[PDB]
């Protein structure tokens, strides 16, 4: 990991490794890379809290392969939970 | 900077603020003085 991260083009290589079945959507793959790697959540002096994870919204016309990107993130991430609004065969987002 | 100011005393700690708010809520319930009433009665009718 240290050897491959020492390379200068590590970020572009990671972005290109995002979702190999998806073609030509480099900006989406970059946003997915930021969301998967994440930032640092910080609580300064206890009182003030700052969120440290990236929220990404893919707004697209249908047939633009957003779903395959979501399944790629599900296979890739450590703890990825898939939920859907229209469908029913999924874990709900509301606590019960 | 917040830690240095809390050591200085120009800002006090959040749990201590919570406990102080509880203390002041149970202990103190102020009254307005009669000399403080006519000023409110004037500064309330000038707005109207
Ligand atoms: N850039 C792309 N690269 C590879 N496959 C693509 C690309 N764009 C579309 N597809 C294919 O087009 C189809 C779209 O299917 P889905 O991604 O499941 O549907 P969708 O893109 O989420 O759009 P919806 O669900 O109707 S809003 C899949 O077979 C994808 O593989
Ligand atoms: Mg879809």
């Amino acid at each position: 990991f240290r050897k491959i991260s020492r390379d200068r083009g590590i970020i572009d290589k990671i972005i290109s490794s995002m979702a190999p079945s998806i073609y030509g959507h480099r900006d989406i793959k970059t946003a997915v890379a930021c969301s998967l790697f994440g930032g640092v959540p910080k609580n300064v002096n206890g009182k003030h809290s700052i969120r440290g994870d990236i929220n990404v919204l893919l707004l697209g016309d249908p047939g633009t392969a957003k779903s395959q990107i979501l399944k790629y993130v599900e296979k890739t991430a450590h703890r990825a939970v898939f939920a859907t609004g229209q469908g029913a065969s999924a874990v709900g987002l509301t606590a019960s | 900077m917040q830690n240095q100011q809390e050591e200085n005393g120009s800002e006090i700690s959040i749990e201590k603020m919570k406990r102080y708010i509880t203390y002041c809520r149970l202990k103190c319930a102020p009254r307005l003085s009669p000399q403080a009433a006519e000023k409110l009665s004037s500064n309330f009718v000038t707005i109207r």
